[PDB]
């Protein structure tokens, strides 16, 4: 009975929550329409975690989707497995930030962000025991990045005990959508250290990158992206929705992964990624996971894991397994390469198996990664970012709705210093 | 509810506008007396007309749209053409005489007494749309309505609707071809006005679309009409985004917000990608690698000018039709690599990738054949220097012997504002040169 | 072409003039649109169906849904199945 | 049962009666003959079998126009001996209908309105329609107005006076019988509507699209406003209001009782389509000056009190959330002393087209009746061309000729600076 | 058996009343004929508190209806369930008052007055027991808020020991429907101060935010805005009508919702309000119902309640629930919202059960509200007539029909002497 709430802002979080929300659904047997249509009992067990009870059967999500602009949130509601949500949870507004943090956290935040806290405050007060909140957005955006992080800073001022699940995309070193990425991330990660308790950092060009080499994907659309990612968020709650031998919640994974309160930057991956036409080929045993769990190539954040040291790795294994072959091959890739670990955190590794997998398949993962081989992407978000701010280009309008200058002078000084703070721990050493 | 109001100053404005408004007619379904026939394709109650159109009564729908032209000889044309019954009868405002391609008489004397009935109509839009989103102004530098009472519109406007962005087509003189001679004259002043009252502004030259037309759709002739017919294809697939849904829409202050790095430079190319007719069209395998290519070719831009020169300092990507994501971003990578075209070193995540789903439509009898999937590329450039520079030269070759200005003067301008624009448009010269400048 | 000036001057209109722009009814077919939905808009308070239940029973005769359109547009955002990592 | 009387003194008088009878006709059905083919009780009264009778009377000295009635398509529909005529006019004489000829006349006048009064039931009101500027209008309605104040008390009477312009001018003599009857009608009627010719020319010139404006079609849509403001009595709405309602609303002191008019959606056959008739967006018309019955600026002066009639498909939700928008805009400016200056009320009957009307058939509607401080520059303008015209005292030989005093036109003069004294003194902040 | 004597004056009375005995009689069954029809046998136990048997089986309404023109009570009589009120009930006049206060309850109302009280007397004495008299009319117009307390002097003059409960609706702040509203309801209320036992107060920018809001109602008609405010009034009588767990009558409300003689306005709200859009969506459960009925936006009174402490407040709770939930949501609202409870009254909520929901709703709740947020109201309504008595201006058409001018400055003096103790009461601590 440890729910949790789900808050949807901008285009990528809305797109990402609605095939969330469908990964959701058929893990629990629920049609388009609400009802309960599954054939396993252990279904209905825990569904007060992502789902409210209502009139005639009815399971509507507790999902808050939000957003500026009311044009995404018209395709979310039109979909297939899109009207299970609460009318009353779709709280909107109708100028739109544009791609501009100022304005998605400024000038359009004020008038939104009182009614959105509302909204989220009746529906954490009518569930009885919460553990913690999942929003999903973007960081390159306006809408959902800059109005993400003033929605985080004021949940966390109302339930300072209670956990934030961020999944958030970032910036890509090989294809950037919009021109001011650098501008909203560097402004939007100063904010995510402060207050939120766990980030999931993901990133297109690594999802784009699984979808041609591991799925042989010949037109990867941005659902095959999203399912991805619906991958990871399906097996993060997966001891809380269903019995396991290892039951590890939220607070379980953060206690045990995050040394110190500021370094909570993950890196995700989903492990049984295999193309249809070699399905018969694979061996869907334990070290066939395992090998597939530590590649760099399987990791959803660009950051390249073998630059750097994980200082703490998370796995969620799920289904009929062998608590054998799970922790023995967690002792098993530690001893192959103990350089790639951090040593004065000894035991780096922590497994948790669920008994009931997800839909399909016989076993799954879903790996945690609080590595220090993040600071390049956050080097790499400060590079591009210095490099627009000396010349002061793209500024015109941060300035205008009344966020200075010293706001981004402040900028690069909390995201130089995160970077070098990763660089130091790693270099660090027992004795 | 996303919705725009489309204006139309001048002899340019008006017949750009007929061909805007019978490629808006025929996408969303509104025939010309006004009416959707629901009977004719499944399809209902979608909000994509609300972008330009307003449903009034029940079955009837008029254009979010103002004609104004001092000369009545092009506001008739529309009012006894083939969309008599599309407009109320009242945003086709007219005058008794013309501005003699005069630029004094456009901004002083005669279209002192049409601007404030412009300003009404302008008003009663307002009141009736519910969020405006942006005014899309098409007028001529070059001519005495567009640059004459396109500055005193464009002044007003910026006063009554502050901050509510203004994207405005403006047509050039070019370098090789004019149709009058005090051209020079209007472009430089109605630069002044172009410059501080228009939020995103996006050049056009006809030399340069005559140029497309001739090799693209290897038609040895081509007129007025046929120009204006693919002008309106980038007005269409700019506004796209608003109407029809697709992968990454972009709003209007998206195009504002990652365009223009400064607040002074923001005179934009336009290209778009297939233009093609519809025996190149089978010979042509078209895909996104291919017109990507195809839109930052040197000839493919609207505006006479060479991009070698300048450096691509922000681009925006308009895509069309059946666009799958995982491509656009191979031609980003393919576009981004190759040498030929130079971006500027302080903006290293320079392009703008927009998505939509609906398919280019063409207006039969019309040069363009259909295609699956097109792109509408917005980009700024320090190129676009060039530009003013030629025209900078002209006019101070004619201002030294002081010819063509006594029409000016008698009719309320005085000579000491011909070199305020003129000074105005030498801050401009220099502005493109020191932001394109490296840095240390 | 003309074969004499009062057969131009009277055609003029219908062909290179200001009536010879391209009208629907010349048109082989309206393209079928990509709309946002056919449901009632988010914002729209002036709608038939906006305290009715647009989504469900109460606007079944008068939604008008499109279903290769829609399902095309499903397919492309990739919303209508989750059979990807299916695995059987 | 509401009943009203309405009475029709002069060319302009009975000439706009005609337009007004012709829609009250079509209102309730009523064939010119006089045949329907309980609602038309306020205007007619049943006679006979099957037969109805207009409730009114049309009196004038001129006998060239009253028989235009009695020759006309209306032949069995008025009472011909309610029609009263003369043997000549006052020939734009204020003291001719005044004293010579108009007191014999006037006698016959009460006799007819003790029968109409005494065969209707209840009583609400009268309505008298007359022109100011000529001399029968202005001189027997002077004459009627005083004798129906002793006789008839308690009972409100509306002014619908056509009202001179210095613009536009159809006679010389306009400025010396519009300020002798101002006395008339200051202490006699109690609401008092003024309504200007030129102005009716404009509206029609730019919201109908008329070059050559006659006073045919004036009077139509003249008649529109005056069948608007009494179709609360006739029909049933959500906000029914009666003939005392306007007489309390709308006056505040004992001597302000002039307020204007406006008639909103005034739209042609070919405009009606396009134009989107949005309750705020007609409510926003009505309050343009341009669609003004007089020629005023309200935005010189302050809106003392505003009644407004709905009629069509209008709820009670959208006529709020009109002038909820209209007390925030900045250039409709109310007194001070009035924080409550609106007056609603919804009809449930859309307007009903003449045939041959240049008026469109409309959904909505919005007829407006309001109190300003701008009025007193209407009176104004008059004011200075009677004071250099009678200074070199012309045209007065004419009126003190007819047993008029030469000392009663600085009487009158002295009375309408007594009324210029109450306007400028209620528009003062205090 | 105990009856209640319903009266309505005027224009605004006539229309809800109508609108009133449209919900008693389909939640009695009788037909519009007038017959019986119901399925159950608990409609007839107490058919007699609002309908006398006649001839035939046809139950009229205990209904007195007065006004001074012919049209309100001609819309009344031909529209539907318009043929059961006894013609006889149908008193009026033919003047009409032209909402001025001084004709409908000095000049026009003395040759009246003797002719409505002929009836409510005859009413009275017919019936065997009386538990009040309910009068439902306007206070900012003259035919209703003039003659209707004028009746409120004299019926309390005949029977001092039953009770006043006015539904009166109150000027608007953004809209005046009358240009004399401040005039008349100043003088309206300090006619109700003291002869009126407890009032009902009403009115409609409420009922406008109510319907766009909550029911998402975008064009309601006043039908609409009616079935709500006639859905308080069947609120108020629910166990008179019907047994429960707990009964409430009308004295029940009086003595726990009064606790000072002046000070018995209170505001109202009906909780269980939603449109179709989310009425599948919605769980309808007493905890729901709490958080509905004790919103602001649910209140039907242009007071904000968040401004004012709540003095005293009434729930009538419809419907087969536990008592339990019943008490412990009352209790949950008072300690998680103390600053706005009244501090020297302890448990300021009164709580009352019905066995018998309304028809279509499971469950329901009619909120009552004794607040010293309702002196906001009254101060501006104060505020409008001292602006408009101190130029004397609309007042001759008052002291024209045998009006002092002191009693405009008597009205005002009560007008002040009422907001004064609520502000006093409120400001008061105990110890
Ligand atoms: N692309 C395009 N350009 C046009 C078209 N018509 C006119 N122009 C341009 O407009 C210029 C003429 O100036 P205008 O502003 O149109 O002249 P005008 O609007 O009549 O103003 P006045 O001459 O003063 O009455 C020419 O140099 C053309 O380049 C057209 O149909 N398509
Ligand atoms: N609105 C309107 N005004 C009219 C009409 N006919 C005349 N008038 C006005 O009435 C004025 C003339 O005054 P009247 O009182 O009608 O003249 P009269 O009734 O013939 O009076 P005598 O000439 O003395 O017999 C003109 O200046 C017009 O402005 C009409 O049909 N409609
Ligand atoms: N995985 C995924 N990413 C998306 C989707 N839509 C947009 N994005 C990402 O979102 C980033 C841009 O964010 P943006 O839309 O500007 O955020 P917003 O301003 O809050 O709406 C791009 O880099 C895209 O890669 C989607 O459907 N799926
Ligand atoms: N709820 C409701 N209120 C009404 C209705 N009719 C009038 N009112 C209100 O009554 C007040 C004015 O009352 P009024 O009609 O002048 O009473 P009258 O003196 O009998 O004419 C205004 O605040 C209106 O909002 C109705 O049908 N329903
Ligand atoms: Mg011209
Ligand atoms: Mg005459």
């Amino acid at each position: 009975m440890r729910e949790i709430v789900h808050i949807q802002g901008g285009q990528c979080g809305n797109q990402i929550g609605a095939k969330f929300w469908e990964v959701v659904s058929d893990e629990h047997g629920i049609d388009p329409t609400g009802t309960y249509h599954g054939d396993s009992d252990l279904q209905l067990e825990r569904i007060n975690v992502y789902f409210n009870e209502a009139t005639g059967g009815r399971y509507v999500p507790r999902a808050i989707l939000m957003d500026l602009e009311p044009g995404t949130m018209d395709s979310v509601r039109s979909g297939p497995y899109g009207q299970i949500f609460r009318p009353d949870n779709f709280v909107f507004g109708q100028t739109g930030a544009g791609n501009n943090w100022a304005k998605g956290h400024y000038t359009e935040g004020a008038e939104l962000i009182d009614s959105v806290l509302d909204v989220v405050r009746k529906e954490a007060e009518s569930c009885d025991c919460l553990q913690g909140f999942q929003v999903c957005h973007s960081l390159g955006g306006g809408t959902g990045s800059g109005m993400g992080t003033l929605l985080i800073s004021k949940i966390r001022e109302e339930y300072p005990d209670r956990m934030m699940l961020t999944f958030s995309v970032v910036p890509s070193p090989k294809v950037s959508d919009t021109v001011v990425e650098p501008y909203n991330a560097t402004l939007s990660v100063h904010q995510l250290v402060e207050n939120a308790d766990e980030c999931m950092v993901l990133d297109n060009e690594a999802l784009y990158d699984i979808c041609f080499r591991t799925l042989k994907l010949t037109t990867p659309t941005f659902g095959d992206l999203n399912h991805l990612i619906s991958a990871v968020m399906s097996g993060i709650t997966c001891c809380l929705r269903f019995p396991g031998q290892l039951n590890a919640d939220l607070r379980k994974l953060a206690v045990n992964l995050i040394p110190f309160p500021r370094l909570h930057f993950f890196m995700v991956g989903f492990t049984p990624l295999t193309s249809r036409g070699s399905q018969q080929y694979r061996a869907l045993t334990v070290p066939e996971l395992t090998q597939q769990m530590w590649d760099a190539k399987n990791m959803m954040c660009a950051a390249d894991p073998r630059h750097g040291r994980y200082l703490t790795a998370s796995a969620l294994f799920r289904g009929r397994m062998s608590t054998k072959e799970v922790d023995e091959q967690m002792l098993n890739v530690q001893n192959k390469n103990s350089s790639y670990f951090v040593e004065w955190i000894p035991n780096n590794v922590k497994s948790s198996v669920c008994d009931i997998p997800p839909k399909g398949l016989k076993m799954s993962a879903t790996f945690i990664g609080n590595s220090t081989a993040i600071q390049e992407m956050f080097k790499r978000v400060s590079e591009q970012f210095t490099a627009m701010f000396r010349r002061k280009a793209f500024l015109h309008w941060y300035t205008g709705e009344g966020m200075d200058e010293m706001e981004f002078t402040e900028a690069e000084s909390n995201m130089n210093d995160l970077v070098s703070e990763y660089q130091q721990y790693q270099d660090a050493s027992a004795e | 509810m996303r919705e725009v109001i489309s204006i139309h100053i001048g002899q340019a404005g008006i017949q750009v506008g007929n061909a805007c408004w019978e490629l808006y007619c025929l996408e969303h379904g509104i025939q010309p007396d006004g009416q959707m026939p629901s009977d004719k394709t499944i399809g209902g109650g979608d909000d994509a007309f609300n972008t330009f159109f307003s449903e009034t009564g029940a079955g009837k729908h008029v254009p979010r749209c103002i004609f104004l032209d001092l000369e009545p000889t092009v506001v008739d044309e529309v009012r006894t053409g083939t969309y008599r019954q599309l407009f109320h009868p009242e945003q086709l405002i007219s005058g008794k005489e013309d501005a003699a391609n005069n630029f004094a008489r456009g901004h002083y004397t005669i279209g002192k007494e049409i601007v404030d009935l412009a300003l009404d109509r302008i008003r009663k839009l307002a009141d009736n749309c519910t969020g405006l989103q942006g005014f899309l102004v098409f007028n001529a530098v070059g001519g005495g309505t567009g640059s004459g009472l396109g500055s005193l519109l464009l002044e007003r406007l910026s006063v009554d609707y502050g901050k509510k962005s203004k994207l405005g087509f403006t047509v050039y003189p070019s370098p090789q071809v004019s149709t009058a001679v005090v051209e020079p004259y209007n472009s430089v002043l109605s630069t002044h006005s172009l410059l501080e009252h228009t939020d995103v502004a996006v050049m056009l030259d006809n030399e340069a679309i005559y140029d497309i037309c001739r090799r693209s759709l290897d038609i040895e002739r081509p007129t007025y009409t046929n120009l204006n017919r693919l002008i309106a294809q980038v007005i269409s697939s700019l506004t796209a985004s608003l109407r029809f849904d697709g992968a990454l829409n972009v709003d209007i202050t998206e195009f504002q917000t990652n365009l223009v790095p400064y607040p002074r430079i923001h005179f934009m190319l336009s290209s778009y990608a297939p233009i093609i007719s519809a025996e190149k069209a089978y010979h042509e395998q078209l895909s996104v690698a291919e017109i990507t290519n195809a839109a930052f070719e040197p000839a493919s831009m609207m505006v006479k000018c060479d991009p070698r020169h300048g450096k691509y300092m922000a681009c925006c990507l308009m895509y069309r039709g059946d666009v799958v994501p995982k491509d656009v971003n191979a031609s980003v990578a393919t576009i981004k690599t190759k040498r030929t075209i130079q971006f500027v070193d302080w903006c290293p995540t320079g392009f703008k990738c927009g998505i939509n789903y609906q398919p280019p439509t063409v207006v039969p009898g019309g040069d363009l054949a259909k295609v699956q999937r097109a792109v509408c590329m917005i980009s700024n450039s320090t190129a676009i220097g060039e530009i003013f520079s030629r025209l900078d030269h002209k006019f101070d070759l004619m201002y030294a012997k002081r010819a063509f200005v006594h029409w000016y003067v008698g009719e309320g301008m005085e000579e000491g504002e011909f070199s305020e624009a003129r000074e105005d448009l030498a801050a401009l010269e220099k502005d493109f040169e020191e932001v394109g400048a490296e840095s240390a | 072409g003309p074969r004499s000036w009062a057969e131009d001057c009277n055609q003029y209109r219908t062909t290179r003039g200001s009536k010879s722009y391209s009208t629907l009814e010349d048109a082989g077919r309206v393209p079928e649109r990509y709309s946002r939905t056919n449901y009632v808009p988010f914002l729209a308070e002036r709608h038939p169906l906006y305290s009715y239940n647009d989504l469900g029973e109460d606007g079944k005769g008068k939604v008008r849904l499109d279903p290769a359109t829609q399902a095309d547009r499903f397919s492309r955002h990739g919303w209508g199945d989750v059979s990807l990592l299916k695995q059987e």
